[PDB]
């Protein structure tokens, strides 16, 4: 037979695999952008969706 | 490569630095249609000022 699900039944279980990175995910090499503006404000094309 | 770049704006500075470098090291033919100049022509006795 499988093993039946721990939370399928009214026991208490004070063991079990619990998932977990290995180290802190915050590195702290936060994403950053070269934001570039468009050239001429007149010049940009706003149509077509 | 004979790369043709019919408008500068919206590139990345980063990308701009390595077309110029692909221009050097691979010898990229790169020609900037976007560009207005004037020109000097100096005799050889006065050099590049």
């Amino acid at each position: 037979q499988v093993g039946i699900p721990k939370l399928e039944v009214d026991h208490i279980s004070f063991s079990n695999v619990v998932s977990m990175m290995t180290a802190n995910i915050r590195t702290g090499d936060d994403m950053a952008v070269e934001r570039v503006n468009p050239d001429d404000v007149r010049a940009i094309n706003i149509r077509n969706a | 490569v004979h790369m043709t770049i019919n408008e500068r704006a919206g590139m990345s500075k980063l990308v701009a630095d390595n077309i110029i470098a692909s221009v050097i090291k691979s010898n990229w033919v790169v020609d900037i249609l976007d560009i207005e100049y004037t020109a000097e022509v100096m005799t050889p006795s006065e050099g590049y000022t």
